[PDB]
């Protein structure tokens, strides 16, 4: 029985999204590629280049057209005509337009296609966009995230294709399923909070315990994602639990928000 | 058209252009043109970045603490290995010196980064370029068993596996979605491999794209994820805890385990999957020793990392070397240093930037990043290329130089170095290697040398991680525990105004961020990346970056497939976020 | 010496007596003593129990909530079983109906423990009394590698590989630290695999040692862990939430993915590893088709088990079926009712347990355990047994019976009640396997038909996992999330006075634990475990139960070392702490 | 290089101990088994029954005597003169003390061996007692649960190995690394406990968004363990987090606190 066809287009962007992706761990991004979808275009994984890329691209969204998902990674500038990202000599937010228009819906993968990410941080030289604000007319689901978690963006595939319809998402665009509660809402050293045993500074005693990082600026407290929960590679560790506060790096505008190291 | 000469070549812009945009199997955005001569040569070549981001621009005015994790996401390919710069440039701007374990556990993130990445190249990003993966399904299973048994010792071996990895196949391309290999270059005359050949290159593609997600387990227990994991200015944040009360909050022996765990496997998938792999398609296509060889017989470049003795970049402690060979002198390798002006400097003439004169290079504590999109008289438009003008600015990458000399970096330019230089492990390796193919030394000069080279520093980084592992856990066995310095933590105690830089080999290359701060703020913060000196374009006097030139000279089997094109480029393993930044 | 006649077999106490005590390879506490005449053949067969511990007396004054956290402790090899047969018991007992989720749930949670345990049971219990390990040795890894490959598809079959497991054996036991290895009956003739079959068995049981670690993950998703998980009366604690906030703190799309990931591996080790080195264990073994029949030809029972219409324990909702065969006429399967007083009853006449009668069997709602240690005259003292007296008292294992029937439980069991009730999957892969072996169907009667059945049943179970799973997600998509009835969690909601069974398949037979809750607590608890039936001494008519059975009639090469006898009793799978609770 | 001699014994038990051990992620058991002791005598696993298991018990402990681990799953029962449990026709108590006058150190692994478990709740019908209560002369580290955590079990293995010496102890004889801290001081729940956000009925609104258990019954707060953390079963799960409330199977006399389901 055919495979649903998927589009992966990449904008302004470090890949973090599509390395991400290929660690999941179950399904293994193997399986979902051979097995669940057909993932049609891809610039970071494809055989063809050039113009037969160009000759995909094309053929599939002709031929599949209003019955493709496709996944944005990156983001629009619309700085010096769009021309801080080339594709094929235009700028790339024409090809984001014409992929956009024949998908049935729209996943932004991570920060950048949902926000903006560290291009957009202040003083956004290129002004990056977020992809909402170029594609008004058509469903958007944000999964964001710097990157967001492999199984996370693995469970979400699965979800669409197992159950046919799109994850329910928050007033944001976001899967309730997977960011309906904040990290520090489901976080292990919440108990050390509540105490107010704190961090103080790196590798202090409270550290050498597993102390609570808010002290050292973790932005747990208002940031919502699945790292506390379902963690990272495989359930190995998340970023508090290795010693680090939370970024927010699933949350919009979160470089802008002070130090990392700042309350 | 217009002709002249450099570095040994003549660079002829007559005759029939060719485009290939967007390049593919890479990470970020490239375009290359090339022009070709009646008889199908390559006559001209032209390297040019079509993305950029402005890291160096949103770093002004950031806490200096803060500025790993921003520029980490230059790229989430070579992950962390910006982090690992920026701490480094940072710590050495202020004066802080960091634990040995800290400095252990930054190794080991390095030696995880070195293997992840070139495993997932090999595979991943450059495998298709050589392994036809339609013709695997002529192979017969119990052939391509007996081949595999040939080359390794390697488990997963078996005529049942080979036909069930098949069928996979057979049944992936039954229904007409042939997905990533849809409209792929499948039979084309540079195709050598064997049937046999090509399904056991796929088979371990497909293990590849499962092992690689273990290696990076690594990364997770002492930087909390990965992509992109965290780091600090002092040290790491994983506090270290064996022994007492709370172990459960911190690195603890049963956090070492799964550290020891993963680089065993890592070392076997390594040894006994990639490396036979390499050397295969060594056999297979030694023709390709002669194709591609580029500046890498003339200009390479290593600023050395894995500094074993804590807080010393010397050459006594890098336990990867350091180095450059100009004018293909091998016998001449001499000293980099970073903050010398007349060494490292980026040229604009033929990128879209400003400086106050583009005639001349500048230093990156010098350096400028003011971006103008001046494409100039294109064919085409400004917002719509058919072929850019590379006498005038054609990429969104700066051109650096060495001394004014165009240089290739990465795995076979230190692979050079540190054989010139007499590192014994890497004499032998290197040696060992060409004599099982037949070949003379200079054959690792080339495209085909690229990809060897690259997967003997897989097996060399998967050592590596052991030694650093074993340094670890011989600290904590002499109750040495400590993973930060945090006496200068606070922005009071930094000097008023102070700079620096910090260096490492990315998996691509050299690599080095020069940081000044002043009244605690970054002031200036200047990235040169590994990918900047490969894809680097042209400079005043004309001289040619190392992708151009290991373009120049290529034979096209068919004009239109630009197979020969893609198999030099990506056995740089361009990463272009990387390079643009 | 006596010498009396039961169930065809001659009951003879004359000539040397030989002990096994402890033996070992199995779970918990058993000793063994035979008698052989002079042909060396086994004229007298002793099976104790050389452990007790109380449950059942532990049980009584608790909250029938917390019963299945107490009993899952009967074992932590077949962990889980009692905790199901627990929540079943007291469901029936109360008067509670589960969810269909909470079913399918349970039915998994089963399924995998047969997948683990058998695994396990195969490989590291019974395995080494049919792979002569240190034969391994001998082994040419090519010939091993050629056999594998004949035998399975599996990928894991090169040359290298198996050398490289010879050279791990090697080098384990040169320096005389042969650990588990160390004084076993290597070289004993009865060992008749060439040694490219003992290596490939032997890298076998390293594989399995590995992998079953997996299959219990399942375990934890549903049930927090693994030994000993969790559950409650009225469905699993395990809730569901797949679309909606909080999610994460639920089982939901990446949990069941983990799942669906655990069972295809699970599948693909038993059926391509397991199965082919049970058949091959077959091929080499034949003779032992002939050998330990025991009452495997004469009463065999199952209560049957794996429920799929949720709450129903009729015959035509139970997957696994229910029925008694006595006096070896296997065309009329009768009916088991596990409440009429006159089929299961258990006797204590040959056991360390007061009766006020011990002449008649009691059912086990009228069950008693008062433990009453009393040898008799052992030879030596109260604490120094050196002759178990068969004639009177000799084990913690109570003497079941069903309807004064002695009857065998288990795999073997199990199959032959399938077989001939005429359950055409069953029918049909008992009938290809004996046809492969060029054996009759008789053959299945017989120790090598214990580890055959076993091994076909590990597979079966695999099969049911995915079949489980894709039913609860049927119900997922059908927006049927429900885990848990709670109507009649508060006791204030139960009857003043109810009795209830709970019934199952565990790994090595039929179970039943027999509930009476009188005022909100347990007044009575009484369980009889499947090792019970198989380990039982003898009753007031001297009737054998199925060990000794088994033992009867065999030949032993060399009296001294007692393989014959640990092969048909490691062919049982005895679980001595199930035996005795 | 020699490896550790490891004499493994069973008192009165469930094997659950064992079971736990062979599940180790990392290391293997296999690697532990082949590579880092010598496991030289172990009912469960050992090729060689009665009397030749008799010799090779007798021969190790007398060849390494001072230089062996004793590992002891379960416990001896001192009613009916300990032969509620027989071991070569005698008590096991005999058997224990033998191997226990032998051992360098003992590892009593499991609630079992460290405090009594489940043989010894109200009635104790055996009068079974744990191992500190029979062997008075020797080092004896406690690694209760029911049973412990595999990873856990791997990691005392190794660091005796490794480091040459015994883990330092709490004043119960727990390893510190491991049982320094509550199952409730890292508990991902201990948000909604401190926001009062409790599972009032199984399969509850509250249980479906993973609240705090302790209206349940969970004995999180009084017990001492790694389950919160280093989790179950390579990282995948623990009790909590599939929904049960701790029964508290670590501490000392758990099953007879009360009703899993109570305060
Ligand atoms: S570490 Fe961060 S998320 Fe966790 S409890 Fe502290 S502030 Fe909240
Ligand atoms: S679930 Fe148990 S351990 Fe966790 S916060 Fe609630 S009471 Fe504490
Ligand atoms: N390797 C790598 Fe990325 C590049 N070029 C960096 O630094
Ligand atoms: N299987 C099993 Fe254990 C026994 N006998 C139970 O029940
Ligand atoms: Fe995966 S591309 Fe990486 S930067 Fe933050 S999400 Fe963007
Ligand atoms: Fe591992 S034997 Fe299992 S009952 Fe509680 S620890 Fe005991
Ligand atoms: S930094 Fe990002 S990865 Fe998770 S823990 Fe915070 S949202
Ligand atoms: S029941 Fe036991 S397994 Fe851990 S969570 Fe509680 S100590
Ligand atoms: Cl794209
Ligand atoms: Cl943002
Ligand atoms: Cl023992
Ligand atoms: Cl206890
Ligand atoms: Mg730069
Ligand atoms: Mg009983
Ligand atoms: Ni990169
Ligand atoms: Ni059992």
């Amino acid at each position: 029985k055919p495979r649903i066809p998927v589009v992966w287009i990449h904008g302004l962007e470090c890949t973090c999204c599509t390395e991400s992706f290929i660690r999941s761990a179950h399904p293994l991004a193997k399986d979902v590629i051979l097995s669940l979808i057909s993932l049609d275009y891809d610039d970071t994984l494809m055989a063809a280049a050039g113009t037969q890329a160009e000759e995909v691209f094309e053929d599939i969204i002709t031929q599949y057209n209003g019955k493709y998902i496709l996944a944005v990674e990156g983001n629009p500038p619309l700085g010096e005509q769009g021309m801080f990202c080339i594709s094929s000599g235009r700028p790339f937010i024409e090809k984001l337009k014409r992929a956009a228009a024949g998908a049935s819906a729209i996943i932004a993968w991570g920060t950048c296609a949902s926000w903006g990410c560290v291009q957009a941080a202040r003083p956004n030289p290129t002004q990056a966009t977020p992809i909402d604000k170029v594609i008004t007319d058509k469903p958007i689901i944000k999964v964001p995230g710097c990157p967001p978690i492999p199984d996370v963006m693995s469970a979400i595939i699965t979800y669409m294709v197992t159950f046919d319809r799109l994850p329910d998402v928050d007033r944001m665009g976001r899967p309730l399923m997977f960011y309906g509660q904040r990290i520090h809402d489901k976080c292990y050293r919440r108990a050390h909070f509540d105490a107010g045993e704190f961090v103080q500074s790196w590798d202090d005693d409270a550290a050498r315990k597993g102390y609570c990082l808010y002290k050292m600026g973790c932005k747990g407290p208002t940031t919502y994602n699945a790292c506390s929960s379902t963690r990272w590679n495989d359930g190995v560790s998340f970023p508090i639990q290795s010693g680090h506060g939370c970024l927010g790096c699933a949350e919009n505008g979160f470089w802008d928000r002070g130090s990392f190291y700042s309350r | 058209s217009t002709q002249y000469e450099t570095q040994g070549y003549t660079i002829n812009n007559a005759g029939r252009r060719l485009v290939v945009d967007p390049i593919t199997r890479i990470e970020g955005h490239m375009r290359c043109e090339v022009n070709i001569n009646d008889q199908n040569v390559i006559t001209n070549a032209v390297s040019c970045g079509t993305m950029f981001r402005g890291l160096e621009i949103i770093l002004q005015g950031r806490d200096p603490r803060d500025a790993w994790a921003f520029v980490e996401r230059i790229c989430g390919v070579c992950t962390g290995v910006h982090a690992l710069a920026s701490v480094y440039a940072i710590e050495d701007a202020i004066g802080i010196k960091v634990p040995d374990n800290a400095n252990i556990i930054r190794n080991i993130m390095l030696a995880t980064l070195w293997c992840h990445d070139h495993l997932v190249h090999f595979y991943q990003l450059a495998g298709m370029d050589w392994i036809d993966v339609l013709d695997a399904l002529k192979a017969d299973p119990r052939k391509t068993s007996e081949l595999a048994q040939s080359l390794s010792s390697w488990p997963k071996s078996s005529p049942g596996y080979f036909f069930d990895v098949q069928n996979r196949l057979k049944k992936f391309v039954e229904g007409g979605q042939l997905g990533i290999f849809r409209n792929g270059y499948w039979g084309h005359p540079q195709y050598k491999l064997p049937p046999e050949a090509n399904l056991m290159g796929f088979a371990h593609y497909l293990e590849a794209l499962d092992f690689q997600r273990e290696i990076v387990k690594i990364h997770a227990v002492f930087g909390g994820k990965n992509p992109h994991p965290n780091w600090i200015v002092g040290g790491m944040p994983c506090a270290i805890n064996i022994d007492e009360s709370g172990a459960v909050g911190a690195v603890n022996m049963e956090r070492l385990n799964l550290v020891q765990s993963i680089i065993t496997r890592t070392a076997d998938f390594i040894n006994n999957v990639m490396i036979p792999d390499a050397l295969a398609i060594g056999q297979f296509n030694k023709p390709w020793s002669e194709i591609g060889t580029g500046l890498s017989d003339k200009c390479v470049l290593s600023y050395g990392a894995f500094p074993d003795i804590a807080n010393d970049f010397g050459e006594k402690s890098l336990l990867m070397p350091g180095g450059a060979v100009i004018n293909g002198d091998f016998n001449n390798v001499l000293p980099v240093d970073l903050v010398d002006p007349q060494q490292v400097q980026e040229f604009v003439d033929h990128a879209w930037y400003r400086y106050p004169n583009d005639q001349v290079g500048r230093h990156p504590f010098d350096g400028i990043t003011d971006p103008w999109y001046n494409p100039g008289d294109v064919k085409g438009s400004d917002t719509n290329i058919q072929q850019l003008n590379e006498q005038e600015r054609y990429s969104w990458i700066k051109a650096p130089r060495w001394r004014g000399n165009a240089m290739e970096v990465g795995p076979l330019a230190r692979t050079l170095i540190a054989y010139h230089k007499g590192d014994a492990a890497t004499v032998e390796s290197v040696d060992r290697m060409m004599s099982a193919l037949n070949l003379p030394l200079s054959g690792i000069q080339s495209t085909l040398g690229r990809i060897l080279c690259r997967a003997h520093e897989a097996q060399w980084a998967a050592g590596k991680l052991q030694y650093f592992f074993d340094k670890l856990m011989t600290n904590l066995k002499n109750g040495n525990l400590a993973t930060a310095s945090t006496e200068k933590w606070e922005p009071a105690t930094w000097p008023t105004e102070c700079r620096g830089v910090g260096f490492t080999e990315a998996p691509r290359g050299a690599l080095g961020h020069w940081a000044a701060i002043r009244d605690g703020k970054i002031d200036l913060y200047q990235c040169v990346v590994p990918t900047t000196w490969n894809a680097s374009p042209r400079d005043p006097k004309g001289q040619i970056g190392a992708y151009e030139a290991a373009l120049m000279n290529t034979k096209m089997a068919i004009p239109e497939q630009p197979l020969e094109i893609l198999r030099t480029l990506h056995s740089f393993d361009p990463c272009l976020a990387c390079s643009t930044h």
